[PDB]
């Protein structure tokens, strides 16, 4: 028996949009302290992390740890069909149960989605500590990644002390975006970093990460000289979704 | 050497 | 000579809207009573019954009946040239139609060529209905296009006191109940003997196209027996569609 | 060296829009007096006239006079990386096959600098017969819009009949013809006019040149007897759009 | 699976 | 029969 209620249920509905593009299939490892989910795409190239901690419920219980391999394209489909002020409910006791309540109470959504079988594979995170961390609005890294994303198929990214540098080359020519540090709610930009450091990245996989901008108003880049980036957003209080992106040569 | 996998990153 | 002028020209477009999707083509029966178009779908599972009361216009002549084969997908192409606030004349080989902007300084005119075919009388039996749902036309909407990304099918299962819609399909399967409620919202159950019916969804989602022409819509069921869909157009007349079972 | 700003930078991918649709490849007349553009089409029945002062824009430089060859199709794709309010620099160096673009966001520090590569072409000088029109039609260019798009679905040409009295277009096709007559009352529609004029035209070029709505509320229709019409833009104070076409016998 | 409603009573 | 614009005097 596991069983939580999600009041805003538009999170799961988000955090299936976030996940789908990125990974078709994954497993959901729930326990009493909540739900947690790690996998990497087929190109084993980036990983993705989900926490959502139980508190952030608005009601938990999780008898044994439970691990449902679940198909998020299918998932993703069911939750669709959920409204966006819908309390939803994940339930199970090989089948799991997603319960949609209309705010009215007099409907009431009951989907049963079948499972599947995985390979649970324990992913080694190396322990890592970083140069560079930049926080910016969420909605200008989507627009940046996907404006260079119409230039070239990476983006170099320059961290100094007092901005950022985002740069694309392609065949139509080649285009750069400084970002500076701000003195200002949400949309402050701001950098804490060591000393300089310059990593290659493609927007490919950047713009399956920002899927997740509903998720936030801002954003959290974590660099370090050859080592992979992460982006992380943060889930209202409930827990975070970050990824991780091997860099190109 | 073009873009590394995160298993030539010291992950697992 | 027959002359009918709509003010609400709107209520046309979302007319034909609902129609183009079902049937490609139909005859309109035009009388001093009002308009009248019925006609079933090429696989006779489905039919659908337009009724436009004369009283419901704001000129209506029509000295004689009459009996135009119209391609409804050629007259929605027409009826998206109007704009939405705009009133609109019938005039009636040719059928025209007349766009009056609000201000009357711009205006419209067109003429539609008809297609010579038998206007058809069916015969729909008489029946009254064990369960009679009604609720609002986007509810409704919603239900069946939910359920149309779980299966083909949907199982309806009316008792006294709630409805439930049914699906299943590849990626699983998802159940839908309502409640009796207690406005202009409410959901209304009134039941007999109860009912348990299967119908494809593909029909359903062309029935609620007609959606922008009503807030509710009123749902008829009886043991082995097509279902009623109906969407009352605001006071001049309705739009009836009725959906074959399966099993 | 050229270097030209203009605040109101939504202008540029506004009349962009309105060229790339038409015209694949053109050559821009930089010069002190402003930026200038002319082309035909390649099946030689429209042409379209641009013209940018230099008083209209910010801040304007132009050391020698220039020819730009330019991909418009391409500088539509860079142009659309800027937001709505960016304020757009276009700059070209010594010798350089570049000519730069910069967005520079209005409220944050975000600056963008694309370099955008260019292409030799010889100036085709085009010989514009020298006229005078007996009917002029000034009509709000959203309702010009909407007749020419609603007017297509019957038909590939339309007929422009304009008494002082009111202007008729007709298109009849293959589920029958439609007419939509205009009288005379931004919002206004006016017409100025002399012997009676009837000339057809094909839709399918009308509906490229009302790319250019945008631009301006109003737009100018210019007719007379066996002559190409003129479909007129004026931007915002600073110059126009203009359209040519041929009739149709 | 379908039935038609001319095997509905309609004609 | 669509005149070019070089059928109109234009060059």
């Amino acid at each position: 028996m596991f069983e939580a209620r999600l009041v805003q249920g538009s999170i799961l509905k988000k955090v299936l949009e976030a996940l789908k593009d990125l990974i078709n299939e994954a497993c959901w490892d729930i326990s009493s302290s909540g739900v947690n989910l790690q996998s990497m795409d087929s190109s084993h190239v980036s990983l993705v992390q989900l926490t959502l901690r139980s508190e952030g419920f608005d009601t938990y219980r999780c008898d044994r740890n439970l691990a449902m391999g679940v198909n998020l394209t299918s998932m993703s489909k069911i939750l669709k069909c959920a409204g966006n002020e819908d309390i939803i409910t994940l339930r199970a006791e090989d089948t799991l149960a997603l319960v949609f309540e209309a705010p009215n109470q007099e409907k009431v959504s009951d989907y049963e989605m079948k499972l599947m079988d995985l390979d649970v594979e324990q992913l080694g995170i190396p322990e890592q500590e970083y140069s560079c961390v930049v926080k910016m609005p969420s909605g200008e890294f989507a627009r940046i990644c996907r404006d260079l994303s119409h230039i070239g198929d990476a983006v170099v990214i320059s961290c100094a002390k007092d901005g950022v540098k985002f740069s694309a080359s392609g065949e139509l020519g080649n285009g750069n975006i400084k970002l500076s540090q701000t003195s200002n709610e949400e949309e402050a930009v701001t950098i804490e970093m060591n000393e300089p450091v310059q990593l290659t990245f493609a927007l490919r996989y950047l713009n399956f990460f920002t899927k997740a901008t509903p998720l936030s108003s801002t954003v959290t880049l974590s660099m370090s000289a050859d080592v992979p980036l992460v982006v992380e957003y943060k889930i209202a209080d409930m827990g975070h979704l970050k990824y991780y992106l091997a860099p190109k040569i | 050497p073009g873009q590394l996998t995160l298993l030539q990153c010291g992950f697992s």
